[PDB]
């Protein structure tokens, strides 16, 4: 039940709300009141997927898929088999999400550290919340959200994207890529570098910290450091996710058009719009 | 088909891979406990690891992973309830006697050297050619806590020679002793160093360092440690 | 508000760091370089020293010759007007030799043979490159980590200019140098194989690609989380666990139920990045060599 060092971290608060009465564990995990509304939220949405899933009649879950309302519904209300059960289940996916990242908090305080994770957490939700909620809203209609299905998803992520041309003249999409791969880089890297040093050769001794920057300014001639890494991961990856709302809230709001053609705003200034030869003269 | 063939190989390949991730992070704090400190019966369907042993530099030894666990300190917690699962409240002081979000662990009473053998942390003014290069140079500037009330003025830096880098602040209390203040749990300002976690008078509470030059591993978790907990506990402290 | 440790609110600086000298040819390191005070409110301030030596230059060598060698084919093809050259920066493509040629090195240069010597200068480039890190490691006496980590990475990059055209026939299947047109390339590889997102490596692919920002964000804020108990001194809380690695295994352990160790957090790292481009590496390998389109593949399995 407990880790060899934990019960003397296991004091009475912290709790946001509701004192002590749901301040306490079950097995490894805390409860919390937040404890207690994700799992209600959890417990409800979970019910009306599979409840959508007889309206649809198959168990399988390669096949299962709930859609948002028909673009005629626009932002109101729809009967259940018709898009109102996806309307409950994404009311209820936020419900558990949001109420997850105050229980972090909630931990957070009993253990006396800062609020990073909760904070970095937060990201994620509002990148989902842009595409079901933000998005729609200001398309008009919940029908421009994405479906609850594994593969279906996919679909919804393809056809939108084919919308607009090849997506990937989205020019915050590239932005939003380049954290992506750039943060992997960086993963891969900032864990290689610790191991690397905590398990040198065979037979010599723990390298330091020393050695890591060392290692690196020999390679590269810099190294940001065992604090910067750690505050660079954080950074290019709510970066990523960042640009990722980015390019879509914009996307069929401001500017519905094909991607690619966007482009035509540099190719065509004054400058140089006349100028013959090239690809575009 | 060989595709076919890649993709099956390739999920068996990643459950052995998650098999081995995780009892690698089964190092340290297993196996499992009771409450009351005896091993737990079910301790999941992982086994313990094969020790691994780390040659520490500097003639500092070896560790070797997973092994016995003691705390190596008392811990002032009674029971709340009469089944698992429910808080231990303090039996004393938590700030004093180190539990909660203020637990020390003990670490060795050594300091981190660096690369050379030389110790890591040192106060600015034994750190020969060492300046504060850009901001507020916090030296000199008094020390607000929580309560709004001044505790103190910072008379030094303690400074991060390897990785060039501001750890503590060193802080001068009103009978002419000094402690260490964790940079990451100070604001400085223009005219003032604040302090939210301690109220002015917490700031004597802070544990002591043996020698003036140097802090040990177990002397910066006893520090921190403190410093940390006065966010629960110095609590009815704090105003704003 | 409570400071958040994301930027330094104090510099301190000392004598350039040249750095442990292991095994390390010292004749061969640089001189330091100057110190980014911009820099410095982030990590390190210090720039520099860096270490030549013969791979190095060779690498840095080949690497702006393949750089340069595309670089004056858009020259070329902007009618060496520096006007059109800016204007059409992103459009200008240094293409692969036609299906025609095959896998021959004797395409004309207008042609593609072009392209054949900027590829060869770039894997000289790369391949010395990874050498280096090799090599820097073990004149240090550390593990070969990075070294084997980059490898991933240099195998999808293996798979896209050499080893499928290789497989395939044609060095035409590979790579076009340029901006938008490697973008329409990629575009395109996934149109005719049928939808990449039916070829379950590239499925996996991103999985682990999500899931490298998923863990680098929960590490990051992890260890800012607990750097008021000096949890960024990684090696040492791995020699001796401080509060600071309980406190971070114990916040996640009260999340959801199970937690890394130090060292083992970064076991989780350094395979969760390495596994985007093995994965990655293996759906494009297998795309039009053994399967043709993955949504038929995708009815059948096989
Ligand atoms: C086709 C694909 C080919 C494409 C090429 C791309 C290859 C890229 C691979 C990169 C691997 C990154 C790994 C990082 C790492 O640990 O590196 C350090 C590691 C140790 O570095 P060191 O400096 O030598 O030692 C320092 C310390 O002494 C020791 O330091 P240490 O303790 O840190 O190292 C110990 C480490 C040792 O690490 C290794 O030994 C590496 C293993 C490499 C595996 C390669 C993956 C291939 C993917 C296959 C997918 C199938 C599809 C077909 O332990 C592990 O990580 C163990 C891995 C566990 C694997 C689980 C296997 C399960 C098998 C199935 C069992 C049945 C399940 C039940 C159901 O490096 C290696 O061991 C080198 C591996 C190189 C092999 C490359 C393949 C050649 C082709
Ligand atoms: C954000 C970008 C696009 C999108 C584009 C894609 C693309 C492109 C792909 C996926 C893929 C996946 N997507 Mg998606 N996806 C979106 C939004 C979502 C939402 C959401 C609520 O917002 C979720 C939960 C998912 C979930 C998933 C997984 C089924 C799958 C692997 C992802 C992963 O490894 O992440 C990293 C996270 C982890 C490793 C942590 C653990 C995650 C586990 C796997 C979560 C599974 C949840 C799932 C089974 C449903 C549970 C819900 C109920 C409680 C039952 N996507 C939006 C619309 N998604 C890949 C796939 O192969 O699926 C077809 C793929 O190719
Ligand atoms: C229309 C587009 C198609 C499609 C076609 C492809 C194709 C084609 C490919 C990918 C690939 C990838 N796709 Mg896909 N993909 C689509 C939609 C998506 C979506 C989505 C819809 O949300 C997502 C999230 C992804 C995500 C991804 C990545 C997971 C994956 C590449 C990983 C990587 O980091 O490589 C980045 C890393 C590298 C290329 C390694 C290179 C390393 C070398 C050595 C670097 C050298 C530098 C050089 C020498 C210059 C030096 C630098 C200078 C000094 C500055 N795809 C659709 C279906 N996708 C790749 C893949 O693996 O697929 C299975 C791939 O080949
Ligand atoms: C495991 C997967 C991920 C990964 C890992 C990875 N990459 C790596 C490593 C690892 C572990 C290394 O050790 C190695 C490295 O040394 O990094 C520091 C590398 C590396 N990955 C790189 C790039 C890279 N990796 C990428 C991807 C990824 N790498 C994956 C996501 C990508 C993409 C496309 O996403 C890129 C672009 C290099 C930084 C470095 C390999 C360097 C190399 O091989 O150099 C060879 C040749 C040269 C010396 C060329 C220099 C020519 C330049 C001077 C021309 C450009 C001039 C330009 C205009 C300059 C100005 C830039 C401004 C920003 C100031
Ligand atoms: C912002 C940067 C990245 C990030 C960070 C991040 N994610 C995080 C955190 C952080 C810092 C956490 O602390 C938290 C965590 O605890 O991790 C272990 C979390 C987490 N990120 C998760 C997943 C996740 N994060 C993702 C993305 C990202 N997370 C980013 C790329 C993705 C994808 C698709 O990329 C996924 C799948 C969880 C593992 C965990 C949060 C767990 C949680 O919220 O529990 C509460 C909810 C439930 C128990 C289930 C609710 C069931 C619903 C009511 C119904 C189902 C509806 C759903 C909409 C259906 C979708 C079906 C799909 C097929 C489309
Ligand atoms: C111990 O040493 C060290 C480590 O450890 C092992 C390391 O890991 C590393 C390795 C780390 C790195 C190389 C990381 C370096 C990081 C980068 C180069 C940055 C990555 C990011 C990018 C390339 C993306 C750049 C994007 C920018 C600047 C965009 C900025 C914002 C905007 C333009 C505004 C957006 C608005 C828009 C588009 C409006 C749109 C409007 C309409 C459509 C209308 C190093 C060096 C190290 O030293
Ligand atoms: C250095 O330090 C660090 C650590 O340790 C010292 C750490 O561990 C970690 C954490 C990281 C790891 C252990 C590595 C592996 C992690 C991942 C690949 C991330 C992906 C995670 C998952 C797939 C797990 C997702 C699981 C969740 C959200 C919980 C599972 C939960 C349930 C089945 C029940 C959910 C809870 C409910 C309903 C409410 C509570 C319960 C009641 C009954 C009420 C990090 C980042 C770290 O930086
Ligand atoms: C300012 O102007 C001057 C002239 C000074 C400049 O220098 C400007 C230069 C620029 C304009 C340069 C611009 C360069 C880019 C736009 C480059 C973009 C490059 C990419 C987008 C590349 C993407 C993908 C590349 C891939 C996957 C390459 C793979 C290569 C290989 C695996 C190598 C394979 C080897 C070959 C085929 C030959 C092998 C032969 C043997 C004998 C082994
Ligand atoms: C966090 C809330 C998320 C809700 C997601 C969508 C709910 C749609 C609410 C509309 C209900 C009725 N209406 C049209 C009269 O407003
Ligand atoms: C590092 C361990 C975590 C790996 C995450 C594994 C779950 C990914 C599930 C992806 C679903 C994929 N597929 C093959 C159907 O496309
Ligand atoms: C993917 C999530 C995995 C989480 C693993 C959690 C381990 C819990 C150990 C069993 C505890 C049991 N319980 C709840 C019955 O008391
Ligand atoms: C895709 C990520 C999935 C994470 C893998 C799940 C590992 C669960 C380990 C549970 C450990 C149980 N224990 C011992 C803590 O009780
Ligand atoms: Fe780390």
């Amino acid at each position: 039940a407990l880790l060899s060092f934990e019960r003397k971290y296991r004091v009475p608060g912290g709790t946001l709300v509701g004192g002590n009465l749901f301040d306490f564990w079950v097995g490894p995990f805390y409860v919390g009141f937040f404890g207690v509304a994700t799992f209600f939220f959890a417990a409800l949405g979970i019910i009306l997927i599979a409840w959508s899933a007889v309206l649809q009649g198959t168990w399988n879950p390669q096949l299962i898929s709930v859609y948002p309302p028909a673009l005629e519904y626009g932002l109101g209300g729809a009967p259940l088999a018709k898009g109102g059960l996806w309307q409950i289940i994404t009311i209820c996916a936020t419900g558990a999400f949001v109420s997850w990242a105050l229980r972090e908090v909630e931990i957070c305080r009993k253990l006396g550290i800062g609020y990073h994770i909760p904070f970095a957490f937060a990201f994620a939700i509002l990148a989902y919340l842009t595409l079901v909620l933000f998005r729609p809203v200001m398309m008009g209609a919940w029908g421009y959200a994405f479906p609850y299905g594994i593969w279906t998803h996919l679909d919804w992520v393809s056809n939108t994207g084919y919308t607009y041309g090849n997506f990937h003249y989205n020019p915050a999409h590239m932005i939003a890529i380049s954290f992506f791969f750039t943060n992997a880089l960086a993963l891969a890297l900032h864990g290689a570098l610790v191991l690397s040093a905590a398990n040198p050769e065979k037979g010599k001794e723990m390298r330091t910290p020393d050695h890591e920057d060392t290692f690196f300014r020999d390679l590269v001639g810099y190294s940001i450091g065992t604090l910067g890494i750690h505050r660079l991961g954080l950074l290019l990856s709510l970066s990523a996710v960042f640009f990722s709302a980015l390019c879509m809230i914009i996307t069929g709001t401001i500017w519905f058009d094909q991607w690619v053609d966007w482009w035509q705003w540099w190719v065509k200034l004054p400058w140089w719009a006349n100028i013959p030869g090239g690809i575009n003269g | 088909d060989l595709a076919s063939l890649a993709i099956y190989s390739f999920w068996i390949f990643l459950a052995g891979l998650i098999y081995y991730l995780q009892t690698e992070n089964m190092r340290e704090g297993y196996p499992l406990e009771n409450e009351d400190g005896t091993p737990a019966a079910n301790q999941g369907p992982f086994p313990l690891p094969k020790p691994k042993t780390f040659i520490l530099p500097h003639g500092r030894g070896t560790l070797t992973v997973p092994g016995p666990e003691s705390e190596d300190r008392p811990i002032a917690l009674a029971r709340t309830a009469v089944s698992e699962g429910f808080p231990h409240a303090p039996t004393g002081d938590p700030m004093k006697d180190g539990v909660g979000p203020a637990s020390w662990v003990a670490r060795r009473d050594l300091p981190e050297l660096d690369g050379h053998g030389h110790n890591k942390i040192k106060p600015m003014k034994a750190a020969a050619g060492f300046h504060v290069s850009a901001g507020k140079n916090p030296i000199g500037l008094p020390v607000r806590g929580c309560d709004l009330e001044i505790a103190g003025k910072v008379v030094d830096i303690w400074v991060d020679i390897p990785e060039q880098m501001a750890r503590f602040l060193e802080v001068e209390l009103k009978d002419g002793s000094t402690r260490l203040l964790p940079m990451q749990m100070v604001k400085v300002q223009s005219n003032r160093v604040h302090v939210n976690a301690l109220s002015s008078d917490l700031f004597a509470g802070i544990p002591t360092i043996k020698s003036p030059t140097e802090v040990t591993l177990l002397e910066e978790d006893k520090i921190c440690g403190y410093v940390a907990g006065g966010l629960m506990y110095a609590a009815p402290k704090r105003k704003s | 508000a409570e400071y958040q440790n994301i930027f330094s609110q104090v510099q301190v600086r000392g004598p350039a760091d040249l750095g442990m000298t292991e095994d390390v040819n010292l004749a061969n390191r640089s001189g330091v370089g100057p110190f980014s005070t911009l820099l410095g409110w982030f990590g390190n301030a210090q720039l520099g020293p860096i270490y030549l030596g013969s791979l190095g230059v060779l690498s840095l060598f080949s690497g702006l010759m393949w750089f340069f060698t595309i670089g004056i084919w858009f020259w070329y093809q902007a009618g060496w007007n520096p006007a059109v050259f800016l204007r059409d920066l992103f459009f200008f493509s240094l293409e692969p030799p036609a299906p025609e040629y095959g896998l021959s090195f004797a395409a004309p240069l207008k042609e593609g043979g072009l392209w054949l010597i900027a590829s060869f200068f770039m894997f000289v480039a790369v391949w010395s490159w990874w050498g280096r890190t090799y090599l820097r490691a073990q004149a240090l006496g550390m593990g070969k980590h990075t070294a084997w980590a980059f490898l991933s990475a240099i195998w999808l990059w293996m798979v896209l200019g050499f080893i499928r055209p290789i497989l395939m026939g044609s060095w035409s299947e590979a790579v076009p140098y340029g901006i938008f047109s490697h973008l329409d390339w990629t575009n395109n590889f996934s149109l005719v194989h049928g939808n990449l997102f039916y070829n379950p490596f590239h499925g996996l692919s991103i999985a682990f690609l999500y899931g490298s920002a998923l863990l680098f964000a929960m590490h990051g804020a992890t260890i800012l989380a607990v750097s008021r108990f000096g949890g960024e001194r990684e090696l040492e809380q791995i020699a001796d666990r401080g509060t600071a690695a309980e406190r971070a295994a114990l916040f996640w352990r009260w999340t959801m139920g199970f937690n890394a160790t130090m060292e083992g957090i970064h076991r989780w790292a350094i395979w969760m990045a390495v596994l985007v481009t093995l994965t990655g590496g293996i759906g494009i390998l297998l795309s039009g060599t053994v399967v043709d389109n993955w949504y038929v593949w995708g009815q059948n399995h096989g």
